[PDB]
């Protein structure tokens, strides 16, 4: 996901439920709250491209033919570029509609290199009236890269779960906020930083 | 028509008068165009197309 501003950066299909070479392949893009973008598509026999206006020569497709997967290939990137890029196999082997996206890779232009997030516990101090309900969680801020995995004790009680989506503020880093609610306990893992801390139950 | 061949002595070596033909030669041509598309349509079944 860590990319900077004029590199490059290579991306590779994940849907693996079928042999790749036998249908019609093309790589989506949306921009965070924007809408879907078609970028560039893949005739089954391979040599073939299919290509949008706008990308000119900037991305490019290729299979490993071997290990059956399929490639992007990015140029010249920008913060216009920044976005999911998704892998949609086209129903067959010819133009058609897509019935299977992807998971999609996050993709973050940015002259700030990866940062370690900072896990706070947020409560309701121990000294206010103890109510029937209650409500708990933790907090997560101070990251670079997108993706964040918020998990809880392990994933035993996921009925009251809560997760909050991310945003920026003005410096570049992200935030988010998770809450729960039991009868009177959380793990947050970052992986482009590697970070997997888990305390104060 | 008449008679030039003399059919009679013909006839007397085996070959004997048959029918007598008009000779007719096309001319005066009218022109229209048509055009032929090589290539079929198939947007209704691109999925199979590859
Ligand atoms: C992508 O392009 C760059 C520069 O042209 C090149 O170094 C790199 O090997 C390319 N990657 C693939 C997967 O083709």
């Amino acid at each position: 996901g860590l990319v900077k501003p004029g590199g490059t950066l290579t991306l590779t299909c994940k849907a693996s439920g079928f042999t790749l070479s036998s249908y019609w392949m093309c790589w989506v893009r949306q921009a965070p709250g924007k809408g879907l973008e078609l970028i560039a598509c893949l005739y089954t026999n391979g040599a073939t491209t299919w290509y949008a206006s706008w990308v000119n020569g900037r991305f490019a497709i290729s299979r490993s033919t071997s290990r059956n997967t399929v490639d992007l290939n990015m140029t010249s990137l920008t913060a216009a570029d920044t976005a999911t890029y998704f892998c949609a196999r086209g129903s067959g082997s010819g133009w058609s509609w897509f019935n299977i996206w992807g998971p999609g890779t996050l993709v973050t232009v940015s002259s700030g290199q990866p940062k370690a997030p900072s896990v706070f516990p947020l409560a309701p101090c121990c000294g206010d009236t103890p109510s029937s309900t209650v409500t708990l969680g933790c907090l997560v801020k101070g990251y670079l890269p997108e993706p964040v995995t918020v998990t809880w004790n392990s994933g035993t009680l996921t009925n009251g779960v809560r997760t909050f989506p991310s945003v920026r503020q003005s410096s570049g880093l992200y935030s988010l906020s998770s809450v729960v609610s039991v009868t009177s306990t959380c793990n947050v893992a970052h992986p482009a930083t590697n970070t997997k801390v888990d305390k104060t139950v | 028509t008449g008679g030039i061949l003399h059919y009679e002595k013909l006839s007397k070596i085996g070959l004997v008068k048959g029918v007598t033909r008009k000779y007719k030669i096309k001319s005066n041509p009218l022109t229209k165009d048509i055009v032929i598309k090589m290539i079929p349509n198939v947007s209704n079944m691109s999925q199979c197309t590859g």
